[PDB]
RNA sequence: GGGG
DNA sequence: TATAATGGGAGTCTGATGCAGG
DNA sequence: CCTGCATCAGAGCCCAAAA
């Protein structure tokens, strides 16, 4: 305070406490899974049935991870991957229209929010306006991947069909397994009466 | 007629809404050059 | 668990302001830029550098990263070496830093106090290709520029100027993220343009307007060839999974050949017509196949006019154009018999 | 060689951008005027490939003597356009993203493995509740703060930022206290 | 059922735009963009199933 | 013979189909009461029974 | 469909049959050279215009889209051989 | 909506 | 770039499994 | 401990499929 002349010493803490994705990467970093599967073990020794249940499906997650060679924090993202161009085309049909795939939007709507993020950032916005920016982030990163899966799903301006997702294109009766890989159209072939 | 609650201005005008199609004697429509037919819908009615 | 109706509740948590805590924080953060502006003549540091560090020990350590322009990486070494010069100055000197610390304080709460006039512009906005969150976060872009340019001075309210930034946000971030083929900004002007001019054109007619029409309406400089290129220029894409009929089961991706892979029988041709170029170029002498061949290229192409073909095609220099004729003459007579080179000419 | 076996795994960020020929920057597409791509954006030639056949951009080098090489003026392999196909870009995210087959896959991967809830994890995720990685000493409500403890964000402003409040004097009347005194909760500071 | 709707969105254009631009200054005429109207019927005929 | 500046493209007959040529319409751009969408000069159609 | 001059689909229920049977190199037929293996197509018509037998076939195409697929879910699909070494089906093209 |  | 403007609008039936509750 | 109870992921093939 320059005007009364004093130092103020407003009681409150140091504390670490952090929102999203970016605190459970660190949670997930700071797993020594050798040790829980210790303590899982020493767990997996005792009565009333459900502790013996519930450290068992722990301990099977954790063994996934020991066995395999996984680290936990791979399950969130830092870089995400962009699908060749030549899988999401953008071509011009018969009438010089342009006709493009779904996942091109759902990119551009992952690509805006990401470059806002970082100007957001470097013009020091507020933490309320960097959270909003940081979830709207999530929501266009789980549209991408699963869309319709959590929350709202993210459609084309003025129509009610959901966007295609990467999850939508793997799964289903219309799926990339059901649909191109265990049976497929062919040459050499007619049909008739 | 537009009208102001605050005033007590009134203007007065004919607005042009667009086309609305128009059915044949034998009960079709014709929507871009192809001949169209609107199927009626069974539903549950109104009611308690 | 709705993303709107959570981000209302935490605007609602930061009560407005006041006519004087408007001006008070308002006030300060004016004071702060030109205690930097001095802090800057002093020290012999950046204006913007010391900004920035300034700035960095008021949100606290949660944010650091390198800033665009800056000349120093921004990590906790250089702020705090920076940091550690303004602080040895003489307290005279170091009564500016104590301002501009207070200045970037009072502008996190200015910033914070006017969220909710963002959502009273931005929900106006809607259905024009941003999403409801989308607007607001380009709103509160503008909102923190009218912050940075504001004069408390001139003793309008902040509602005022901060709706000019605010709007000007939005519209641009309309028209620069809506589509998926990208357009000038000034460039989709003019198509809003034609499409509030027709729209006229149609309510006083009756019936949609002529190409002609709307290029009369639009004045000098435009016929009905440039309001077509316009239009042409104006359509947007449409989605390779658009479904076809009542049976969800059918794209309209699925109807769209693939023109760019050679088809077997292309590709077929392609094979064989390299097969029998090379078995005709030495039919008739492999040299002056030598020379020809070089003259274009089978997988290469070659093809230059007179200079370039000064080197090793083994003479000097006209030379090569006239065994360029004898084999392509001897070719053309070679050819009447072999006539299997005559339907590859579609 | 034969192809006996196919093994999936986890792919770190690290090996995501192994992957990556580069970054995309740009939500941009293709160029309205000329539908070439727009550099930088999702289809540029720089990152993912050449559109014709051992032919750059510019038309530099424009057949297969050069295969391998990465034009000057603007950037592009000559290679088969059909690259087109396999060569993946990459998004460098500013703030880390949780995969969603990883959190809402019932049960989930990451909760199971950290001990949290499902609403637990979903309100860390989408930012409504903070967890604490370091109390510092930290307390609140008579009990201090552990690790791994959720806070609503009302919860974390008294730790952060400390408690504070205003009260409005009516207009004109004046205080009973003075500026700069220490006061006990209940004592009267105006008339109402 | 689709003409009622087209109404109600173009009802929407009109109460937006009694804020935005001068409060006098606008005829009937002005403040009715018919677009919603035209697209809903347009969208029944050509597309309802 | 230089390589032309043009390729055929040419509507032809699909496999199995075909009869005869009962009527032609054609619709060009600029022509009294014909404005097609845009970009298309000209539409023709051919009527086979 | 017959307007596309379309092949028809053999689908799950068709591969069935064909296994059922047994005919693993007419199956495999359909789900190479008669369908999406690009190399494989091409190749097998130069040899029935050329009187040769028709080659044996190599990956199908859809194949290499479910892999870099999964790629863009951030999974990493690997082809090894029997001495668990990576097999390359992308001959190169993907790899800096 | 239509064929087996 | 300057009257002041400060919290949104909207839609069946089956079986299996992992969860807060008498 | 056990039981209501929700949230999720399933629901036949091929052809026209008239956009
Ligand atoms: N799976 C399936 N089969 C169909 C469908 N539509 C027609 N069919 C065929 O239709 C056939 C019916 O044959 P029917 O004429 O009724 O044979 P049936 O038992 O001899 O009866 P009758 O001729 O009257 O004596 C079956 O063989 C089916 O395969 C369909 O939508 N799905
Ligand atoms: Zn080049």
């Amino acid at each position: 305070d320059l005007v009364r002349n004093v130092v103020r010493v407003v009681e409150s803490y140091d504390i670490d406490a952090r929102m999203g994705a970016e605190a459970i990467q660190q949670l997930l970093k700071e797993l020594d899974l050798e040790a829980l599967e210790k303590e899982l073990l020493e767990e997996m020794k005792h009565p009333s049935r459900a502790r013996r249940a519930k450290a068992r499906k722990r301990l099977e997650v954790v063994r996934a991870f020991l066995d395999s060679g996984n680290r936990p924090e791979w399950m969130i993202l830092e870089a995400v991957p962009v699908l060749p161009p030549d899988l999401r085309p953008m071509v011009q049909v018969d009438g010089g229209r342009f006709a493009t795939s779904d996942l091109n939007d759902l990119y551009r709507r992952l690509i805006n929010r990401n470059n806002r993020l970082k100007k957001l950032l470097a013009q020091g916005a507020p933490e309320i306006i960097i959270r909003n920016e940081k979830r709207m982030l999530q929501e266009a990163v789980d549209a991408l991947l699963d869309n319709g899966r959590r929350g709202a799903p993210v459609t084309n301006p003025g129509s009610d069909r959901p966007l295609r997702s990467l999850t939508d294109i793997l799964s289903g009766k219309q799926g990339r397994f059901r649909q191109n890989l265990l049976g497929k159209r062919v040459d050499y072939s007619g049909r008739s009466v | 007629q537009l009208i102001h609650k605050d005033t007590g201005l009134i203007k007065e005008d004919e607005v042009f809404l667009g086309h609305i199609p128009l059915m044949t004697e034998d009960g079709s429509f014709i929507i871009n050059g192809a001949d169209r037919v609107i199927v009626s819908q069974i539903h549950r009615s109104p009611g308690v | 668990s709705d993303p709107v109706r959570q981000y209302l509740h935490e605007i609602g948590q930061v009560p407005l302001l006041t006519l004087e805590e408007e001006v008070e924080l308002a006030r300060k953060v004016e004071e702060g830029m030109e205690a930097i502006k001095k802090l800057s003549e002093i020290t012999g540091l950046d204006p913007d550098l010391i900004r920035e560090v300034v700035r960095a020990k008021i949100l606290g350590s949660a944010r650091v990263r390198h800033i665009p322009g800056l000349k120093e990486t921004l990590d906790p070494k250089t702020v705090e070496e920076i940091d550690q010069k303004l602080k040895s100055l003489p307290k005279e000197h170091k009564r500016y830093l104590h301002i501009a610390r207070e200045g970037e304080a009072a502008r996190q709460h200015l910033i914070e106090a006017n969220l909710r006039l963002v959502v009273s512009i931005a929900k106006k906005y809607t259905g024009r290709g941003l999403s409801f969150l989308d607007l607001i976060q380009e709103g509160n872009q503008g909102l923190i520029r009218a912050v940075e340019k504001f004069e408390y001075k001139r003793r309008f309210k902040f509602s005022t100027y901060a709706t000019w930034w605010i709007r000007q946000a939005i519209n641009r971030a309309i028209a620069d993220q809506a589509r998926t083929i990208r357009i000038p900004v000034h460039m989709v002007e003019t198509i809003n343009k034609l499409s509030r001019t027709a729209r006229q054109l149609q309510q006083e007619l009756g019936r949609e307007p002529t190409y002609e029409e709307i290029a009369e309406a639009m004045g000098p400089g435009w016929d009905a060839k440039r309001v077509e290129e316009t239009l042409k220029i104006a359509q947007e894409p449409v989605s390779l999974e658009t479904p076809i009929g009542d049976e969800k089961d059918s794209f309209y991706g699925d109807f769209i050949p693939d023109e760019h892979l050679p088809s077997p029988v292309d590709a077929a041709t392609q094979s064989l017509l390299s097969e029998e170029l090379e078995k005709a170029l030495s039919k008739l002498s492999e040299r002056e196949a030598m020379v020809l061949k070089l003259r274009k290229g089978l997988i290469d192409g070659r093809e230059h006019t007179l200079e370039e073909v000064g080197a090793f095609f083994g003479v000097t220099r006209e030379r090569i154009r006239q065994i360029e004729n004898k084999a392509l003459r001897k070719l053309k007579y070679h050819e009447s018999r072999t006539r299997k080179l005559r339907d590859f000419l579609d | 060689k034969e192809v006996r076996k196919v093994r999936i795994a986890l792919a770190s960020p690290e090996k995501i951008r192994s992957w990556s020929y580069g970054e995309v920057e740009k939500p941009e597409t293709i160029n309205y005027r000329t539908l070439k791509p727009e550099r930088d954006g999702l289809f540029d030639e720089r990152i993912f490939g050449p559109i014709k056949d051992y032919e750059c951009a510019c038309g530099k080098y424009k057949r297969q003597r050069f295969e391998g090489k990465v034009c000057e003026r603007c950037g592009v392999e000559v290679t088969k356009s059909i690259v087109r196909r396999y060569r993946m870009g990459h998004i460098e995210l500013a703030t880390p993203a949780a995969h969603i087959w990883f959190v809402k896959d019932v049960p989930s991967k990451i909760g199971t493995l950290l001990d949290l809830s499902a609403t637990e994890l979903e309100q860390v995720l989408y930012f409504s509740k903070y967890i604490v990685l370091d109390p510092k000493g930290a307390i609140l409500n008579g009990v201090p703060v552990e690790k791994r403890q959720l806070l609503t964000d009302e919860e974390y402003r008294e730790l952060r930022y400390g408690k504070q409040e205003t009260y409005p004097l009516p207009p004109g009347v004046d205080a009973l206290v003075k500026d700069g005194e220490e006061v006990v909760k209940g004592q009267e500071l105006a008339p109402g | 059922d689709q003409f009622r709707v087209g109404l109600a969105r173009l009802a929407r254009g009109v109460r937006e735009r009694m804020l935005m631009g001068s409060e006098d200054s606008l005829t009937p005429a002005k403040l009715v963009n018919s677009r919603p109207l035209e697209a809903a019927i347009r969208e029944f005929f050509s597309r309802s199933q | 013979e230089k390589a032309r500046d043009v390729k055929d493209t040419s509507l032809r007959v699909p496999p199995g189909e075909g009869g005869i040529v009962v009527r032609t319409v054609r619709l060009r751009r600029g022509d009294p009461g014909v404005e097609l969408k845009p970009g298309v000069r000209e539409v023709v159609r051919v009527y086979v029974a | 469909g017959k307007a596309q001059f379309g092949g028809q689909r053999f689908g799950e229920m068709e591969v069935w049959a064909l296994e059922a049977y047994g005919a693993a190199h007419t199956l495999q037929e359909m789900l190479t050279l008669k369908s999406d293996d690009i190399e494989g197509r091409n190749a097998a018509y130069e040899a029935i215009i050329k009187g040769e037998d028709v080659p044996e076939p190599s990956v199908p195409e859809s194949f290499r889209v479910l892999v870099k697929e999964l790629q863009a879910l951030a999974l990493d699909v690997q082809t090894l051989d029997e001495k668990d070494n990576p097999v390359d089906i992308f001959e190169g093209l993907a790899s800096k």
